[PDB]
């Protein structure tokens, strides 16, 4: 019922490419003709000739709606589980089977379009600030993108997921990897989506690392990921498909009320020239819908996904997948490329000509969150440090310039001295426009000034 | 009435007191349930350093209103 | 008492200290089974940053509370 901005304006345009004028039209400046007239936003020749690899979610959505033409919602997400409540004339799942519950064979194929089209941090420092971790440690490392998702210019009805910052939750890099399905993670990002939503921020994808240097003293690195081994692997796929399904997409054109998930996963590691590069993905409504019916697992192979064994608890029907040379159709059994479960998206900086719009004035200089293993703990101290001696200088764009940090505002919050309203007014002097009414209401406030009081005194 | 006491650990521990109590007296009273001598207590409200000698209504220390303690 | 500490490691251990012990004591009750040499360990309690001399009594760190372990 309530949909995200960019759908609703998204939704208003009709996306029309526009048509070279040809030799073979005899009309004048009147109207249109077949050689002349516009494409349509979904033209699978437009996209092959530009490299775009899919076509947007709301070029799909229209190609859809030409094709509809009683009201049917052209959207609905696929599911491959055994329908358990099935009392038609036998018992239900393990006891008995019969057509009407039973999952039909499945067919998995590359698709066709991508909920987001493009992934633009908002500055290469959020990247060079996360990445630190890795040089720091060693350890590989992974963190939440908040932000917001609003129009991308580069292919039709496209969309962008528009990064402001990275949280980083606890984690260690040991014998399970990395580890971001745990109680510990789920509840601490609980905390943060809330605060964050304060912000005018929403969860938007993860970032991971898997960098390692390439011995040549030079900042490069081994391209590990490429087309002839894995993009991302099986168990990094099933990951994906579980975040994308808790980050659900609304839309009014569901029957459900939603559909697949502009929640994007990006890799940051090296490419085939030795660079250290982002690469951004999403993963089917198939992949979703298979890691629902809980029918694949991670195999001894990074590119290939194992297909799960029918037990009383699911039931997993034949599955194909069409794979191309031109395609044919193969049996996925026992394991078959998690590729097929991808979809690709671009991604980028802003250009440094224009007015900036991140909403934050710093990424760095204040410690990130869950790095005491390098070094950086949120301390008294370190906050005092940071801030008493600006605070009490009054100079307003240095104060402006230091508390715009969304990891300063998370820790200032998280001590707790603030009110609600102080804790509004802090967030509006560090990420609004108009920031200065803001600052001074809050420099003068109670809360604000118990701070100052507490750092002062904490030396 | 009541009034919380916010430490720098985190910790927050009520008291129960009145408008005119001195803050002497709501200093006994932290010390009585969390045994920290008065005179290690700074308790800070509203970006002032509190006395001894006025109330919690000279402040306007209301009802479910919070100090913070630094030792 | 019983005291956390949490470690570089991710883990959590479980500490067994009394109100008078110093932090330097602490320190080294962390070394023996963590491995981890006292000029390695920063201890830090919920923003405040501990001190090899005063004890756990001074900081008003009672039972049950938790210290956390900071690389340097
Ligand atoms: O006169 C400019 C008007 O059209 C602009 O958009 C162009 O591209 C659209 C793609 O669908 C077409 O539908 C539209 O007719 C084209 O002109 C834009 O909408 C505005 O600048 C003006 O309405
Ligand atoms: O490693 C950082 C390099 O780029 C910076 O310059 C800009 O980089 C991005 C655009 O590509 C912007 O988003 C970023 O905010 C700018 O700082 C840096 O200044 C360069 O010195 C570095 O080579
Ligand atoms: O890579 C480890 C180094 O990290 C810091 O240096 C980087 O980050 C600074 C702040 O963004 C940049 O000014 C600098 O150019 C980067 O190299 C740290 O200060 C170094 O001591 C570390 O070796
Ligand atoms: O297309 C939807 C909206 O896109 C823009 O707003 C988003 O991107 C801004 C960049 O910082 C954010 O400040 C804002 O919070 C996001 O919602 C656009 O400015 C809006 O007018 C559109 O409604
Ligand atoms: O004790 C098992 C732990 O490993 C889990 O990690 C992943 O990788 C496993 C082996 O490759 C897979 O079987 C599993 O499905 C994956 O989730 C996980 O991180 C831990 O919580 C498990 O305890
Ligand atoms: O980011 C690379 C890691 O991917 C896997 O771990 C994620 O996915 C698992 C389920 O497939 C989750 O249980 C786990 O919590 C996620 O972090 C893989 O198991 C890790 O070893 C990889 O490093
Ligand atoms: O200093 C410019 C920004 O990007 C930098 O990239 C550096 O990464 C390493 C620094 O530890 C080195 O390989 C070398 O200084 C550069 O390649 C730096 O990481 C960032 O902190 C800066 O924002
Ligand atoms: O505004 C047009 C394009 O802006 C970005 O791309 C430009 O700025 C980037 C930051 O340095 C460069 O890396 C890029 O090569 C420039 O062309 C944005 O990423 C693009 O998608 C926009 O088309
Ligand atoms: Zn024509
Ligand atoms: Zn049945």
């Amino acid at each position: 019922i309530k949909e995200l901005a960019v759908d609703e304006e998204l939704e208003k345009e009709d996306g029309l490419i526009p048509r070279q004028k040809s030799k073979l039209c005899k009309h004048g400046d009147r109207g249109m003709c077949e050689y002349c007239s516009p494409l349509p936003p979904w033209d699978k020749e437009y996209h092959e000739k530009n490299k775009i690899k899919h076509i947007s979610f709301h070029s799909y959505l229209k190609k859809l709606n030409e094709n509809a033409n009683s009201y049917i919602s052209p959207l609905s997400e696929p599911d491959f589980r055994i329908n358990k409540r099935c009392h038609n004339g036998h018992e239900p799942w393990p006891r008995g089977i019969c057509s009407k519950c039973q999952p039909s064979a499945i067919t998995l194929q590359q698709q066709e379009f991508r909920m987001v089209d493009h992934v633009e941090f908002q500055k290469s420092e959020i990247i060079n600030e996360f990445i630190q971790a890795w040089r720091y440690t060693g350890m590989q490392r992974f963190g939440y993108m908040y932000g917001s998702y609003s129009k991308y210019d580069n292919t039709p009805l496209g969309i962008k997921a528009v990064v402001e910052a990275i949280y980083e939750p606890p984690q260690h890099d040991e014998q399970d990897g990395l580890t971001m399905d745990v109680e510990q993670v789920k509840n601490e990002m609980l905390q943060i989506d809330r605060q964050a939503q304060e912000m005018g921020l929403s969860r938007i994808g993860l970032i991971f690392t898997d960098l390692s240097d390439a011995g040549a003293g030079d900042g490069s690195v081994f391209c590990k990921r490429h087309k002839d081994s894995f993009f991302l692997s099986s168990l990094e796929v099933i990951m994906a498909a579980r975040h994308q399904t808790r980050h659900p997409n609304v839309s009014k054109y569901s029957e459900q009320g939603f559909f697949s998930s502009k929640f994007v996963t990006c890799v940051i590691s090296g490419n085939l020239e030795g660079e250290i590069d982002i690469s951004s993905y999403q993963v089917s409504t198939e992949a979703e819908a298979l890691v629902t019916a809980d029918m694949i697992s991670g195999s001894t192979f990074p590119s290939m996904a194992y297909i799960n064994d029918t037990t009383d608890e699911r039931y997993v029907p034949e599955i194909f997948y069409m794979k191309s040379n031109i395609t044919v159709k193969e049996n996925a059994k026992p394991a078959f490329p998690v590729d097929y479960l991808l979809v690709t998206l671009t991604h980028g900086f802003p250009n440094t000509d224009t007015e900036t719009n991140s909403k934050f004035v710093s990424s760095t200089g204040f410690p990130w969150s869950n790095r005491q293993a390098m070094g950086q703990s949120q301390d008294y101290q370190e906050l005092k440090k940071y801030l008493f001696n600006v605070a009490s200088s009054g100079d307003f764009n240095l104060l402006h310039e230091k508390i715009s940090n969304f990891h300063l505002l998370l820790y200032i919050n998280s001590l707790q001295i603030l009110s609600p309203d102080e804790w509004k007014l802090l967030i509006e002097s560090a990420v609004k426009n108009e920031w200065e009414e803001s600052l001074l209401k809050l420099v003068s406030s109670a809360g604000w000034q118990t701070l100052v009081m507490i750092l002062q005194e904490s030396g | 009435m009541q009034i919380f006491v916010k430490t720098l650990t985190g910790k927050t521990i009520t008291l129960e007191v009145e408008p005119s109590d001195t803050i002497e007296n709501v200093k006994a009273k932290i010390q009585d349930k969390e045994g920290i001598p008065p005179d290690q207590q700074r308790l800070i409200f509203a970006g002032k350093q509190l006395e001894d000698g006025r109330t919690l209504s000279d402040y306007n220390i209301q009802k479910e209103s919070t100090l913070h303690l630094v030792l």
